[PDB]
RNA sequence: UUGUUGAUUUUGUGGGUGGUGGUGCA
């Protein structure tokens, strides 16, 4: 689970 | 006789109902002899068999049942047999909220002065009872005493006055679980059990603060524990690691008959 | 003094959708969004990265800034009200494209990746989740009204309009009704983009407000008014 | 021995000396088992020196010490299984203390502290405590476990059970406390005891193996002082302090009623009443969960 | 008047963007970014997760654009993760495109300040404490800390004292960056907050509390 | 112990240091 100021993963 | 009454005696009688007085006397036996204090526990099995078969009612069964629960129950060897009967009795669909609340409160009242093994036994038991009866879930958590961030200042003042005047209404000497007023009390014992020295027992105590997602807990996985199991468990640790030593130094370990690590214990 | 409910365990509130019109919610419409693509590969036209191309298009590059929309959506979507599931965002592109933003979506915080999403959305008309269960960003048919709740109050942000207390208005507004806010992501322009839809226009502060600040400003009042925390 | 087999002299000296961290500990415990009443002062000098040497040895060979310590724990338990209290000696008390000296007591999990706390809790409950020797052994056990949780301040239910039975043992029943299980009714303190003379509360260990009224009082007062310390440190923080002190408070009230002069329970009772007054007894709020997004 | 570190008497809302991930690298000096420079930072061996200065940009944007800053009651400080402390003049107006912000930061870090014709952005000597007002209350944003109402909090505090909030622009990490200076930590919202959102939330309370409008 | 050499290393125990650093000044 992502939270707060996380950016979506970059592949 | 009481041990084999339910199996090897009652089925072979033509009118097993005649045993009601004997079992009733066995169930009501109160003696100063300690070894005779276990008689009501054994007689309960035969008594339930008679009620189940012929639909008999013992007068004031759950008042007497509440009385039987005592510190000796957690230590006697027949605790497993008793609790098996408890799961049957406390599965009834008509038990009052005040009824179950008193049993939970008294059991929690007992778990304080109980061994961890008994604590490991009771903590799932209280979880199951509370889950069975959500009305008793007030005991773990009373919402009106919450301090809510949005509550207005007058509510804060009312809470403070309500806070000051609260008194625990649970009666320990009352023998009627529907009159003990346990449902209006709360379980401070389980919150004190949260600070138990044994970490695993504390974790089982920490469960109440966590949400009741689990539907039920298997009683068979927690009945069979004791001091030997804990000691035997540590006797066989799969992993071995360097210990963390004390940086503090004490000049003398014991007291005399500079720094003493055991004052009051002469050397 | 009250027995606790049957189930106290907190459950995630239903995700609001355009199909549901009954539930109270705070709708925000980011009107006059400057989101356009052009083949060079298709790239979101940008105010600084591309200057000559938009000159060839003849469009005043001053109104060619999607970063305002990116920040406003960022400040919006990250607001606690979204985390409480009481908000839906609608984006009305200057060209006339209406985009529905599912509250569950999470735009990349980096602007470069955000442009990649927009070009993907504009051409495919839809964006699908990584787990492939719901369409987070969808282009929808105009007018805006049909998607809005049946009973809803419409308001725009107008610097010339009377300055109000956002909190106070939300309490005096009725409960079953919902509130729809039209915010101008334009760098500059006349505040008449949503005049035909709206019923009354309000100003939020005496001083000028950035679109992201005003969006964040408005939602905070609703959370205070609705006790969202 | 350490000088003759330092690590630098030859290969394997590290492995050897680690075993001598273990052997030294056994020698330390063996000396405590040996009689030393004749030369207690000399025994004090030699004993503290050996413990200091083991401390340096433990610092470099903590792993070998832990193995020996745990093996001793396995040994006592087995000896307890067949001999019960007869297995327990002064050295077992000494082992529990030296563990506290050398190993981090204030830890949720520890290789040696945890088994010691569990094993000692087993003694605090399982042991009959039907003799002043046995009660004296338990009193020292209570002091040791209290020092283990001097920072952690965790709750040991066996401490409560041990306190309740010993307190009722010296008053034998009053017919008001049937919930407390006694193991000896012949240890009741006589009424004629003064309870105004200044009696040392320290219990010699050498007298323990040897094992009249005054000795019973001194053991009681030491148990009383440990009870007061437990109230002042651990019990107060617990949310259920009021309940935890009710059986003790009733026991303490009995002590005052029978012995008006005997002041310690009145002191503890006054502190108990003092602490109950501040302590804010609330209907607990524990199911408050954080709302989910 | 434009608030400055020299003046300590006036009430003001101080915000410190701690653990700011601003760094300049030359192949010419350019601000390191999580996306623009990945292979280079991989060669550094630093994780690209903690290479994200735009949080400081966004947080500084919302803080600068807030009504309180326009009302001359806010000053911004930035503590770079490398240990560089930056004072932000309230009068400044940063670029809003991230690319132009990065070019400003490299100019700020290498020239140690910015002058446009007072110093708009100026690098100042640590510690922060000397710069902050003489009588001032310090807090951090901590999710685990109790949730408190920013409006009620500011109202209950005194008037002569000022308020410091320590906000973590950092991507991931323990909320102990400013434990040494702070006296207590408070929770702003019941839910996890982004640094920009929490900054937006906090200045809302001060504006409501002080009637800044 | 060395790519034939000779105490340079090898084994074990302790053990400090950013340092053929760069750059601006006098």
């Amino acid at each position: 689970r992502f939270k707060g100021d996380d950016d979506i993963p970059y592949k | 006789i009481l041990l084999i009454l339910h199996k090897r005696i009652i089925p072979h009688f033509h009118t097993p109902t005649k045993l009601m007085d004997f079992l009733t006397d066995s169930y009501n036996l109160q003696s100063s002899n300690k070894n005779a204090g276990v008689v009501p526990i054994l007689a309960l099995n035969g008594l339930f068999e008679l009620m189940k078969r012929f639909n008999l009612e013992y007068p004031n069964f759950y008042m007497k049942l509440y009385q039987i629960i005592n510190p000796d129950l957690m230590h006697v060897k027949y605790r497993a047999r008793f609790f098996r009967l408890m799961d049957v009795f406390l599965s009834s669909t008509h038990l009052s909220a005040h009824l179950v609340a008193s049993f939970i409160k008294k059991l929690a009242r007992l778990t304080l002065e109980s061994p961890p093994s008994a604590i490991v036994t009771v903590i799932p038991f209280i979880y199951n009872l509370i889950r069975k009866h959500p009305n008793c879930m007030i005991m773990l958590h009373n919402p009106a005493f919450i301090s809510n961030p949005f509550q207005t200042p007058d509510q804060v003042a009312n809470l403070k006055t309500l806070k000051e005047n609260y008194v625990d209404p649970f009666d320990v000497h009352e023998s009627d679980p529907e009159l003990t007023h346990a449902l209006d009390s709360s379980l401070w014992e389980l919150a004190s059990l949260m600070e138990h020295y044994h970490p695993n027992v504390a974790t089982l105590a920490k469960i109440f603060a966590q949400p009741f997602k689990k539907l039920s807990y298997n009683m068979e996985d927690f009945l069979d524990w004791n001091y030997d199991s804990l000691l035997n468990a540590e006797s066989s640790r799969k992993l071995k690691t360097l210990p963390t030593l004390e940086f503090e130094a004490f000049t003398n370990v014991f007291d005399n008959e500079g720094n003493v690590y055991l004052p009051g214990v002469a050397w | 003094q009250k027995a606790l409910p049957a189930s106290l365990v907190p459950q995630a509130p239903p995700v609001l959708t355009s199909k549901d019109k009954i539930t109270k919610r705070m709708i925000v419409v980011l009107a006059m969004a400057s989101l356009e693509t052009h083949k060079i590969k298709y790239v979101l036209l940008n105010c600084d990265d591309h200057q000559g191309l938009l000159k060839k298009m003849g469009r005043d590059i001053s109104e060619a800034r999607p970063d305002i929309t990116h920040q406003c959506l960022l400040t919006l979507l990250d607001s606690p009200i979204n985390k409480a599931g009481k908000l839906q965002v609608y984006i009305q592109t200057s060209r006339g494209i209406l985009i529905e933003v599912n509250p569950t979506v999470r735009i990349p915080r980096t602007f470069k990746r955000f442009s990649g999403l927009m070009v993907q959305l504009l051409h495919k008309l839809s964006i699908r989740s990584v787990n492939s269960e719901e369409k987070l960003l969808k282009v929808i048919k105009n007018p805006i009204t049909d998607h809005l709740p049946t009973k809803c109050r419409k308001v725009t942000l107008s610097f010339d309009a009377p300055v109000i207390r956002v909190q106070d208005y939300i309490e005096k507004l009725d409960d079953d009704e919902s509130i729809c806010v039209f915010v101008g992501a334009m760098a500059r322009g006349k505040d008449n983009f949503a005049d035909e839809y709206v019923d009354e226009k309000v100003g939020l502060s005496n001083y000028p407000l950035s679109a992201s600040v005003a969006c964040s400003k408005f939602c905070h009042g609703a959370e205070d008014a609705w006790n969202i925390l | 021995i350490i000088k003759a087999y330092q690590p630098k002299l030859a290969e394997g000296n590290k492995e050897k000396l680690g075993k001598f961290t273990a052997v030294l500990l056994r020698h330390i415990i063996f000396l405590s088992n040996q009689n030393y009443l004749k030369n207690v002062q000399s025994f004090k000098r030699t004993q503290n020196a050996l413990i200091s040497i083991l401390k340096s040895l433990s610092e470099k060979y903590n792993r070998e010490l832990s193995e020996e310590c745990r093996d001793y724990i396995n040994e006592m338990q087995a000896r307890y299984k067949k001999n019960h209290f007869d297995a327990l000696s002064n050295g077992d008390l000494v082992f529990f203390s030296i563990i506290g000296i050398l190993f981090s007591t204030s830890d949720q999990y520890h290789l040696v502290i945890t088994p010691a706390l569990i094993l000692m809790s087993q003694f605090l409950e399982q042991i009959k405590f039907n003799s002043l020797k046995r009660i004296a052994f338990g009193a020292v056990l209570v002091r040791i476990v209290s020092q283990y949780q001097r920072i952690s301040k965790r709750y040991i239910p066996e401490v409560v059970y041990f306190f309740q039975k010993i307190l009722l043992t010296f008053i034998v029943k009053p017919l008001d406390f049937e919930n407390i299980r006694l193991d000896s009714y012949e240890l009741g303190l006589p009424l004629d005891v003064d309870f105004t003379k200044k009696r040392s509360t320290i219990i010699p260990l050498h007298t323990l193996s040897t094992m009249p009224v005054d000795q019973c009082v001194s053991v009681l007062l030491n148990v009383m002082e440990s009870l007061d310390a437990t109230i002042s440190t651990v019990w107060k923080s617990l949310p259920a302090f009021n309940e935890i002190i009710l059986p003790i408070q009733q026991l303490l009230s009995a002590y005052t009623s029978k012995y008006s002069d005997f002041e310690k329970p009145r002191n503890i009772l006054n502190k108990v009443e003092k602490l109950t007054k501040f302590t804010e007894h609330i209907p607990l709020a524990l199911q408050n969960h954080k709302p989910v997004s």
